This record gives structure tokens, C-alpha cells and sequence, in this order.
């Protein structure tokens, strides 16, 4: 699961498992 | 007074000597008696603090009771003021009791370092806040000769805490059972 | 509300919930000296917030027999922090002031104080020939003078409140910047005065520019006399600037 | 831009505190310092309103004060002990009714809110004490038994088959086990406090015990009886992830005494029961 | 171009030293060799000014002399000892007030600057000595306790719950633990030296002890009491990352005696106290 | 001429007809604190010419046996007019300095003084364990310290000039801003230093930022020893500003 | 002289014999007496060095004292010069003392290998620097008959150090305690 | 976190953790 | 550090460390 951004400064927000509970700490706001 | 609601009130009354001291406390966010206030408790979960503090006071005497009081903040590097003259050389507010019951004194962030330790530390002691009679407590006849005052504290727009740590304001000395 | 006032000067904020407006002496707000009116040529020092702040003097007790009180400026502030230090380290000084007189009682008390700011209040002596008021007597400092208490001496100024301590009638003091603290209406008086003098800057040690005079014109009365009713004065210099730096002048 | 936002994450500058602006002397009939606490509101006076301030650019951030940060640290919630003394069959397995009420440290933090919703990260730290010298080959089984599923009554109970329940097997020497648990409540949020009962009679239960049943954690040493006895202590650590909290409340001022209840004990000298240090008088700092 | 810059990183040719240019004989009233050291400046004379040089292309680089390189090497700063002798409860845990003043090797390097700002990489090397033969299953807990947080007074103290503090659990056999710490000062940089006090009286403390409080590191053997006694020594290694340093100073010339102070001791024969080897005379090389 | 210098600060002007240029510490000229680096939020007071002027300290005698002298800043100026007053009335202070060391002799005299400005000169004690230099000893004021005269006490700092009073070698002091007064070439040294600290402003009472150290590296010699050769130091604060006004701190 | 500021000065005086030797030291950056200088100390934190060295000398006699001195650098492969004639066959500077008090002698990088070991190594010994009287120390009457000279060292634009190592110029023989 | 350059000689300057303190030694200059 | 070629048969010549000494055996010629 990969949220690829580009700016080049590419960001890869990878989610390795198939359940939302598995992801790390949440972003803010 | 501990264990009684009276631990939250300061009593005022007609004075016979001028410019008497009413109270004096340290400004350090996690020092006593500030420690158990909500802001003091949250500050105790962090190692560093910065910003200005807002101290408010609400007069609870009769509508016919008058009073002028001087609230002062003494920046560090000196002892607590021994007199009203000494105290007013610092940051202060002259409170006139009237229709609006509450006044606020802001303790500005005046520090060498950008942050201070929440735990009592000589290098980072923030100073003192003292209260003195500016004029006097005056009442008409047939009116109670003493009155209470409530004191509040909160953080200004720039208050900020840093470096999470476990609090020393609560402990567990044994197992918590069913 | 028109009854409320908040005055902030430097690190001090003063409030009153029962005011009677404010008076700006001669309609001129204090300001720094301009190059057109200046004479001393050295660059002036302007302490700003460290000097232009409220300094509270010693409180006085107002009772049924009080005759009045007076303070002279800048003398009353000679011992007030940075302002005081600057006036002795420099030959010349210049300053305006915000005077805030405080006196609260109750809705069952009555009394009236006439608060006046007099420029060049040259005091007189009574029945002493051409002997004038001694330096010591016109320089009481923050304690000021309590009229009708001082044990007479030759150089002791007049204590005749009805003659303004100078040979003029009390009723005419109203020609000078003033306010009244009438207990039924207000609990404070506020006067903002500019620098007034025939020279742009002057020695703050030997020349008192303004004199604050407080005379109870209507006797303090109530049915609860045991409750002390004080009078407190807080003064804030404005646009204070000094010139001619040297060692500190020590008086006496 | 998710990349600018990304940089803010790395630098921890997502939530910046405002600057202090330069202020000047004032003479006004507007007195911001005066207000009425009776209203229940806090006077929003700032430093620029009471003193003459200078302009200062703030560089402090509130990221670390976020609820995610505050509750997002792994703390111990249970210490499971399997002490083989004289009967392997009876002493090699145990169970624990799961809750976040037994350890004061994390309990107090969660209780600063009335309701909270979060996913849970559980990390286990097992330590095998060689009471007789050798530990052999220790393999552990940790089974999550939801309310209603059969609880094993012996170390060889058929329930250990884990045909449906989630079981985690750990082998000594391998890294600490860890898994995540989705928000488990039947409600929209967990009740940190509950002014209610499970009925309307004198014998009805009161408090969070009525609403917070998360099942049982059953542990067992999978390895059969060994010559040398061991004492296996498994510490369970819990971290909240993707957290939301509602209605803040005063922090616990006295020691906790029991799970699921606000009950407390007071001595004859109450000042010893609270963190408040007695003052000599009002003027002694 | 970040790729050309990349190649320079791999080859370590980011900072090149200048070439030597060919010079010729001179007869001038400009004498670069003459100057005045009184000015406090160093004469910028180069080899081309005093002799006839040939042209030489320099291939030397200053990359390794960078402050990042100089202070970016992991050195030991502490050796924590947990020696189980006769009381497991008392001897299985300890604490250390963190500082970079106890080991001369890294202390001297950092002290060649007045102020320094950097992030820290801490690597721990635990070694379990089997005093009685077997080590069992050793699990360690290293808790970082910031100033103010409660310090554990027993091996089972509630503080070990680490509900908020950062704790690192290590299991024997697993790789060496390691973590990074952001710049921790309340100031903009760490004081390597501090000509100040925490007050203005005869009893005020002097030096960096006043400004450099980084908390306490509390260690504990998580494993319960085992039959065989062990001696666990954990060596802490520190490396500075993303370093900045200000105001260089003379290197420490004598042995250090205490932490947070420049105090030293001198013998009756001072030449033995410094690295200066006595010369026979001025002409004996 | 490159040998001449005139330095004007406030109401003071200093001259020298035999200089060896001037040193600007770390190449940074003193300047007021910017809002980007500030932390204390109250408006600072800036006395300007009344504080940023030359203050001449007590002169010292240089003889064949002199071991050196040192002064600490701002301590050396704690009693110097308006600058001194401001440092005690305020919690925080910030300042740069122009240091002008003076020493004239003759073309038949020889000697060399190493003049150094050291940031955070944390002094050591010798053979006294972990007992550190006492507050009193590191705050000698305008008199400074004459190395090798003080009768030892437990809290007495090191007097080892060759070890920089801190455990480092004298020869390496040149890494700090410095100049030499070599009698054959110059009769003065001038160093301009900016404010250096890990915090934007600090307590001037408990933290000495800079230390002025003067060590005669080449012995004073001549054939007219009866003629006393003094060393005089004049220091001028630059961009002095203070914050956190209150009553005056009294030390001891 | 160790433990005294005099360990930093060289004394000059009127000579009765011509071309006398004043001093002689090795050029090796980490050899004694160069070891404790800032450049020697930094060099001791590295294994290899390269580049030219700048040696400066400041005369501290009276303004009326004159002197001409010959400063020489002797490349390796030969012993230190036994006389001024021997020394001047190498790299040298004839210093005339006058209005400008300081002179600089540059020791050029003359080596077989691109780098040399900072630690004393026979193969990489860099040579010597000697000082001799060119003329003589001369003074008018009533002027001190001796004068001091200060010696400095720093690296030229091409000085470079390589291979970081722990220094042997400082040790720890015991625990550093609180 | 990935700074992807191209020249082909592509450079991937990956930052595996979310805190700046976590990255390795700094570049120079 | 990645030398990405294309022909598709893409080649990835990755250099995992920042020092040249760290890379494997050299190509030939
Ligand atoms: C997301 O939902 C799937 C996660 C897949 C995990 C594997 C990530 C590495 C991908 C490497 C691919 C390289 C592209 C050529
Ligand atoms: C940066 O902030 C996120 C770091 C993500 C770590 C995973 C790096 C491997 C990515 C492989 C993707 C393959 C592309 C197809
Ligand atoms: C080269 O200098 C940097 C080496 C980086 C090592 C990581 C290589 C894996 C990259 C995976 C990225 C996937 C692309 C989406
Ligand atoms: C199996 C390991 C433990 C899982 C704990 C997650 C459940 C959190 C619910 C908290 C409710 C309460 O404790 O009152
Ligand atoms: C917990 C492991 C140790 C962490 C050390 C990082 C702190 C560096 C601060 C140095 C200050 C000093 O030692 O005086």
C-alpha cells in the first residue's frame, strides 16, 4: 500500500498489512 | 486547610497597617501550590515548559465591599520582594474591585533560555507572584468584615510543553485488584 | 463603559472601575524634545519601558481631621528604580507624567478630595520675613508632606491649605489641571501632564516642575469610622530622557 | 502538499504556536484585564494586553502535546507469571481478564478523558528465569479468547487448538512478539467512566465493569515438562494508535485501589493522601 | 547537481585543497615574509612567496577533517555494572546520571569547542558473564528518565511500567540495541564550558553542572532471580550526528580529575603532568 | 596613518598613535538582538550613549616579576555608572565590548603582553578535588585579579598562567581573539567582541561571558627600572540592552 | 623551563663568535617541541599529514635593538647542519629585524611520498629547521643586552591531515568522578 | 522518505524513520 | 546509489554504502 508523492523529493507512505489497525501512529490534525 | 474547600480561598479584611502582604507563591508551573492545578498536572507529564501564564482572581465579597490590590510578578535573579515598593518595581497590575469581579495578571515569559525545566531547578526558577493591599478593604456598616478571593491559572497563546515524561504527582504503592 | 479605565505603562497596568474621565494637562500629551527646541547638544538617553512605568508611593491615611498632602515631581520619584538612577547620574532630565490617585470607600461614605497638578508651586513661609522654604523641606521624596503635622522650623514652608501654601486662595486652584475624587461618584483621579518649563530640559535635582496637591474639601464621614480609608498615588514618567552623563550626584 | 506536510512531520512542526507582537502604552476605557469568571469562560487576555512587549518569532510546536503523542507510548499493563513449583500440568498455563486498569501509569493518562477510541498495539516481553540452571527450549502460546469462547481448564484442553481464536506462538531467542488489535467495543468509543448499572436493583453492578469486557488472554508453556523448573514472566505492553478522545477531566488525585471503580481510601491525615505539600502559610513560597 | 555531489561523497572529494602554482625569482620592496604578529592575525604567506615552486595539482581533500567526521565516531561514555553477589533485589538494577564527562577520549574532543549542537546516537553493548556457569535467559530494560520523572528505588518499582518514558528492552542473543536522541538542551547549544553559577552566593555551584542536566539512565535485569549468578556489564557508546560547533579552544593539556569541572592536580615535577618531553637544550633535536 | 586610531563611544574618545590594527572577535561586530533569536518577550531597554561609553578600570603596575592579570565581563563593569545600574535592576542583559588596553614605555624598554579575550573561561582549582572556584573569587570587579599574589583558600581559582588557569597550555591561547602589546611596536591593543552565548540574553550577575586575560610573555626590561610602567584597561559596552526590570539585586 | 612562560621564548644576545647556532628542532608536525601546539595536537588525532608549514618569529627586544638572523630548513636524507654554511645550502630566509617585528619561514612539502606519518617514522622524517646569527645582536649603550623572541607555527593552504586516530598526547589513568 | 535524483545514475537518499535525529551523518558544507 | 539501465531488461547496480571501498568486485577492462 503506497502513497507516492513527488516534489525530486518522493515520499513513500507504505502500509505493509491489509488492516487499518496495523498502521503506525496517525498524522496530525 | 488541606481536605477543605477553604484551601482554595484567600481571606481579605480591613487592615490597620498599610501596604500589607496578602500572599506569595512561586511562578514555577509545577511547583507547589501550582502543581495540582490542571496546567500543573499536565506540565508534570513533560520535562520542559515555555510561555506566559495567566493568573486570574475573583473577588467574592458583597457588592458593597470595595478594595484595590496590587498583584506583582518578580522576574528571577532576586529574592521575593519584602515590601510593596519592592514588588511594584517589577511587572504588576493594580486591581480595582467593582462591577467586574475578576482581574487577570499575565506572567510574561522572561527567561535566558527558550525553555525551563518543569521540575524544580535552580537555573530555571521563574520568579514570584506577590499580592499586596494597594488601598484597603472597605465596607459600610452591617456588612461582613472579611471576604474571600478565588485564584485561577491557565496558559497564554504561547504556552508550550516538551519532552514527555512520567508524572511524579501520582504513584502506585501496591497492586490494583479486582 | 465610560466608568472604566486601564492604563498600561511599561510592565505596569492600572485599572479603575469608577473613574471621572481623565485630564490631559493644558491639552498637550507628553512628547520627546525636538531638535528645534533643544539646546544641550549631546545625544539623550531614553530608558523607555524601564523608566516609563508606574511607581506607587507610600499610602496615606485619610481621616476626619486631614488637612491635605503634597508631593513634588520629579522629587517624589528620586528613589524609584531606573528613573531615580538616571536623574542623579545626569545633569539634565525631562519628563511628562501620568498621575493616578486612588481612594475607595463605600456607598455609605462621603468625602471629596481636590487633586491638583501645579506648575512651579513656589512655596511660601509665614511670618518669617524673607527666609524661604529650605531645600530639605521641598524635597520630602515619596513620603511627601502631610499638612499640619510638621513641627515648625524657620525654613519650614507654609501649611495653610486655604492659602495654597503660597498666598493665593484655595477656591482658585481649579485654574490648574485637576480632578475631584468625590466618594459618591469615583474612586480615582487620572491626570496626564506634559513637560512644562521655560527651558527644554533642566536639573531634576534642584528644580521641581510639578507639585501634586491633594486637599480634602469635603470631610470624610461615615458610620463605620474604624475602617481605615487610605489614599494611594501611582505615578508613571512619560518620555523620560536625560542628558549630561557623569558620576552620580549624592544629595545632602 | 503531502511532501511539505511530510517535512513538517520529520521536523515536528505541524502545529506552530503564535508569535508575540510588539505592544505599546495604552490609556483606554476598554480594560481587557477585567472580566467575570462567573460566566464559566477563561479571560483570553494575552501578554501584549498587560505589558509593552517586543516582537518575538515563535519556533515552538505543539506536535508532542497531541492526544496521539500523549497516549501513543507503550506502557506495561500486566505481568503474567508462570512459576513451575511442584505441578507442571497445573502451573504451566494461566489466564487474565484483559483491562487497562491494573497499572496506575497508563490508567491515569487514559482517565483524563471520558471516552476514547483507538486501535491497540500489544508487545510482549517474556523472560525465562532458570530456577534450576537450564531453560531447555521454551515455546509459549498466547491465545486471545473473546467473551463466550471456551476457556481452557487444563494445559491440554481442546481449546488450545485455536481453530478460530487468534494465538501467537513465541520461541525463546526470537524477537518480542507484537500484534495490533482493532477498536474492539460494541459502542462507538470505550467508556473511561460510566455512571450506570447493568440493571435497576440494589445488586446491580456499577461502573465500567458493565461496559468494558474485552475477553481473556490465556497463556501456556507449549513445551512439555522439563527436568529443570523455570519461572516465565510475560510483561504485556500496550500502546494506543489512531486515537480520538472526548470530554477531558481532572487527573486522578489519590491512589487507585481497585479496577473499574473510582473508589479510594483516606487516612486520618488526608494531606498524606494527595500530592499537595502543606504550606507553612500564605506568604511562604 | 545532487548526483555530482553524490559522487563526491562516495569518493570523499567534497572539500579539495588548492594547488601549488609555479613561482619565480623576485626582487621587490614588497616583503610578504615580514609582518606583525602583534595584530593578532596570522601571516597568510604561502610557499610560492618564499621559494621558487613548481606547479603541482593537489588531490587531497579535507572531508575527513570536518567537524561531523571528527565528532562522528562512536566512543564509550559509560560502563554500567550489575553484579549479582548476594542480593538479587538490590543488585539487579542501577542508575546513572548521564554525561559525556567521564571518559577522557571523547570528552577531550568535544571540549575543543565552547558550544556544540548535535543529535545523539546511542549504541549499547551488553556482555553477560556467567559467574556460576549458566546465564539462563537474560532480558534487560534500559529506561531513559528525564529530570523530574520518578526514579525507581526497587527492581519492581511502578516507575518501570514506563507508561511515558522511553524504555529499550534487549534480549540476550539479539543484536546490540541502538536509538537516536534529538538535541535535548533548553538552550540553542550545549555548553562545553560555562563561566557561571546557579546563584550569587558563596555556596552557588559553578560550571556546566548548572546547565547540563540530561536526566538519568535506569537499568534493570528484567528476568527474575535465577539459580546462577551473572555479572552484566553494559557499555554505552555515543556518536554525535548533524553536528555544529562554535568557538574553538586549546585541547586539555593535563589529566581530567572530575566531571563538569576544569580542576586538575599538579605534582612537584610538573613536566610529568604534561605531554611536553623536556629538551636537553635549544639545539638538540 | 595605519599606526593611529581614534575610538569614539558616547561621550568618550580614546586615541593611540602606535597601534597594531584592531581585532574584531570572530569577525562579528556587536548588534542588538533580533526578533528571530529573541526569547524574553518584554520590550528591552537600550540606554545607548549613557551605557555604551568607555569605562576605565584601576591601573596595574607591570614589573619584572609580574605573572599576569585577568578581569571578567560583565563583572568588571558592575560598578560603572548607568551600565552597572542596569545590570542589577534587570534579570537579563546583553552586550558587546570594545576593549582598549594601554601600555606605553620607551624605545629603550622591551617586553611583550599577550592580550586575550576568552569566551566561557571556566576556571579550575588545583589539587582541591571537586571543589570549584568560589563566586567571590571569579567576581573581583574592576580591580580584577593579579596573578600570584592572592593568599590561597579552598575556593581560590588556579593561578597557573602557563596552564591558562584551566588546564590548557598558554601557547594555544592564540586560538581566541587576541593581540600582543610588544613595546618595540605598539603601545595599545584594541579588541571588539560581539555577544557570544548559547542563549540570546542572560543574567549578568551569575554568568561572565568574556574574560580578559593579560600575560606578560616577554619580561619587562630596561635600564631605567625606577620608572613605573602601568597597564590601563578601558572597556566600552556596545549595544547594551536589558530585560526583566524589577528591584535592584544586591550581591553578597 | 617547563611550567614557566619562559619555555616559549628564545634569548638572543651580543655574540663574540660569528655565525653561532641559536636553536634547532625537527620539522615533524607531531614531534617535540611541536607536539603541544594546536596544529601538533590536531595532527595527533590523525595518522597522515601533508603540506607546507609556516613558522613565524617575533622579535621582542627594544625598538633600538638590531639583528639579522638566518632561518633554514634542511630537507631529509642528511643530518642537521653543523654550521651556518651547511644550513644555508638548504631552504632559508635571512631575517632583518626592524619596524615589522615578525618574519615567516615556509617549510615546503618536499617528500618522496604524498603523505608522511604523523607518528615518528624513520622513512617519513621531514627534516630540520635551524636558526643562526647572520650578523649580530647590536644595541646602543644603556639598552638591555639580551632580548626574547617568540616562535609560532601554522599550516599553509595545502596542509592536510588524514586517517583519524586517537591521540597519544593525553591519557586517562583512572576514573573521572563527580 | 526518498530523494530521487537522476543522471542513468539515480540516487536514492532514503530516510527510514520519521524524526530528523534518526538520519545518518550529515552531508558537508 | 543506483545505476539504472534499460533495455525491458532493467539493470540496477546498487551501492549500499557511502564509501567506494565498500562496493563489491570491479567490472573488467
Ligand atoms: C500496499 O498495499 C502493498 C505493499 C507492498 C509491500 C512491498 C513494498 C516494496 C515494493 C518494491 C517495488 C519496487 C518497484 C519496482
Ligand atoms: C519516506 O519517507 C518513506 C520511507 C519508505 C521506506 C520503504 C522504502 C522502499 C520503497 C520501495 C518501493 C518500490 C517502488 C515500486
Ligand atoms: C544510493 O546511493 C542509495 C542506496 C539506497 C538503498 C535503498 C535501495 C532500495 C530502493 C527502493 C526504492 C523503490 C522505488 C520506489
Ligand atoms: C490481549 C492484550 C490486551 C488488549 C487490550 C486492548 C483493550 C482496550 C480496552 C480498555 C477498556 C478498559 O480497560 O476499561
Ligand atoms: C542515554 C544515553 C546518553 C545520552 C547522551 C546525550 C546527551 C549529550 C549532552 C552532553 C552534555 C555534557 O556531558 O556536559
Amino acid at each position: 500500500g503506497a502513497q507516492v508523492s513527488r516534489q525530486s523529493l518522493n515520499y513513500f507512505n507504505i502500509n505493509y498489512f491489509k488492516d487499518a489497525a496495523s498502521s503506525g501512529a496517525s498524522r496530525l490534525d | 486547610n488541606i481536605g477543605n474547600v477553604s484551601m482554595y480561598t484567600v481571606t481579605l479584611s480591613p487592615q490597620t497597617k498599610l501596604a500589607e502582604e496578602i500572599f506569595a507563591i512561586k511562578v514555577d508551573i509545577a511547583s507547589h501550590p501550582l502543581a495540582t492545578t490542571l496546567i500543573g498536572e499536565i506540565a508534570s507529564y513533560f520535562t520542559h515548559w515555555t510561555g506566559s501564564l495567566r493568573f486570574s482572581f475573583m473577588f467574592c465579597g458583597t457588592a458593597n465591599t470595595t478594595l484595590k490590590v496590587l498583584l506583582a510578578y518578580t522576574p528571577p535573579g532576586i529574592g521575593k520582594p519584602r515590601s510593596r515598593k519592592e514588588a511594584m518595581l517589577g511587572t504588576h497590575v493594580v486591581w480595582d474591585v467593582g462591577l467586574q469581579s475578576t482581574v487577570s495578571l499575565v506572567v510574561p515569559w522572561i527567561s535566558a533560555s527558550q525553555y525551563r525545566f518543569t521540575t524544580p531547578d535552580t537555573y530555571s526558577s521563574a520568579g514570584y507572584i506577590t499580592c499586596w493591599y494597594q488601598t484597603n478593604f472597605v465596607v459600610p456598616p452591617n456588612t461582613p468584615n472579611t471576604a474571600e478571593m478565588l485564584c485561577f491559572v491557565s496558559g497564554c497563546k504561547d504556552f508550550c510543553l516538551r519532552m514527555a515524561r512520567d508524572t511524579d504527582l501520582h504513584k502506585q504503592t501496591g497492586p490494583i485488584t479486582q | 463603559s465610560d466608568r472604566i479605565i486601564q492604563i498600561t505603562r511599561g510592565d505596569s497596568t492600572i485599572t479603575s472601575q469608577d473613574v471621572a474621565n481623565a485630564v490631559v494637562g493644558y491639552g498637550v500629551w507628553p512628547h520627546y524634545l525636538t531638535p528645534q527646541d533643544a539646546t544641550a547638544i549631546d545625544k539623550p538617553t531614553q530608558p523607555d519601558t524601564s523608566s516609563n512605568r508606574f511607581y506607587t508611593l507610600d499610602s496615606k491615611m485619610w481621616n476626619s481631621t486631614s488637612k491635605g498632602w503634597w508631593w513634588k515631581l520629579p522629587d517624589a520619584l528620586k528613589d524609584m528604580g531606573i528613573f531615580g538612577e538616571n536623574m542623579f547620574y545626569h545633569f539634565l532630565g525631562r519628563s511628562g507624567y501620568t498621575v493616578h490617585v486612588q481612594c475607595n470607600a463605600s456607598k455609605f461614605h462621603q468625602g471629596t478630595l481636590l487633586v491638583v497638578m501645579i506648575p512651579e508651586h513656589q512655596l511660601a513661609t509665614v511670618n518669617k520675613g524673607n527666609v524661604n522654604a529650605g531645600y530639605k523641606y521641598t524635597h520630602p521624596g515619596e513620603a511627601g508632606r502631610e499638612v499640619g503635622t510638621q513641627v515648625e522650623n524657620e525654613k519650614q514652608p507654609s501649611d495653610d491649605n486655604w492659602l495654597n501654601f503660597d498666598g493665593t486662595l484655595l477656591g482658585n486652584l481649579l485654574i490648574f489641571p485637576h480632578q475631584f475624587i468625590n466618594l459618591r461618584s469615583n474612586n480615582s483621579a487620572t491626570l496626564i501632564v506634559p513637560y512644562v518649563n521655560a527651558v527644554p530640559m533642566d536639573s531634576m535635582v534642584r528644580h521641581n516642575n510639578w507639585s501634586l496637591v491633594i486637599i480634602p474639601v469635603c470631610q470624610l464621614q461615615s458610620n463605620n469610622i474604624s475602617n481605615i480609608v487610605p489614599i494611594t498615588v501611582s505615578i508613571s514618567p512619560m518620555c523620560a530622557e536625560f542628558s549630561g552623563a557623569r558620576a552620580k550626584t549624592v544629595v545632602q | 502538499n503531502p511532501v511539505e506536510r511530510y517535512v513538517d512531520e520529520v521536523l515536528n512542526e505541524v502545529l506552530v504556536v503564535p508569535n508575540i507582537n510588539q505592544s505599546h502604552p495604552t490609556t483606554s476605557n476598554a480594560a481587557p484585564v477585567l472580566d467575570a469568571a462567573e460566566t464559566g469562560h477563561t479571560n483570553k487576555i494575552q501578554p501584549e494586553d498587560t505589558i509593552e512587549t517586543r516582537y518575538v518569532q515563535s519556533s515552538q510546536t505543539l506536535d508532542e502535546m497531541s492526544v496521539e503523542s500523549f497516549l501513543g507510548r507503550s506502557g506495561c499493563i500486566h505481568e503474567s507469571v508462570l512459576d513451575i513449583v511442584d505441578n507442571y500440568n497445573d502451573q504451566s498455563f494461566t489466564k487474565w481478564n484483559i483491562n487497562l486498569q491494573e497499572m496506575a501509569q497508563i490508567r491515569r493518562k487514559f482517565e483524563m478523558f471520558t471516552y476514547a477510541r483507538f486501535d491497540s498495539e500489544i508487545t510482549m516481553v517474556p523472560s525465562v528465569a532458570a530456577k534450576d540452571g537450564h531453560i531447555g527450549h521454551i515455546v509459549m502460546q498466547y491465545m486471545y479468547v473473546p467473551p463466550g469462547a471456551p476457556i481452557p481448564t487444563t494445559r491440554d484442553d481442546y481449546a488450545w487448538q485455536s481453530g478460530t481464536n487468534a494465538s501467537v506462538f513465541w520461541q525463546h531467542g526470537q524477537p518480542f512478539p507484537r500484534f495490533s488489535l482493532p477498536f474492539l467495543s460494541i459502542a462507538s468509543a470505550y467508556y473511561m467512566f460510566y455512571d450506570g448499572y447493568d440493571g435497576d436493583t440494589y445488586k446491580s453492578r456499577y461502573g465500567t465493569v458493565v461496559t468494558n469486557d474485552m475477553g481473556t488472554l490465556c497463556s501456556r508453556i507449549v513445551t512439555s515438562e522439563q527436568l529443570h523448573k523455570v519461572k516465565v514472566v510475560t510483561r504485556i505492553y500496550h500502546k494506543a494508535k489512531h486515537t480520538k478522545a472526548w470530554c477531558p477531566r481532572p487527573p486522578r488525585a489519590v491512589q487507585y485501589s481497585h479496577t473499574h471503580t473510582t473508589n479510594y481510601k483516606l487516612s486520618s491525615e488526608v494531606h498524606n493522601d494527595v500530592a499537595i505539600r502543606p504550606r507553612t502559610n500564605l506568604t511562604t513560597v
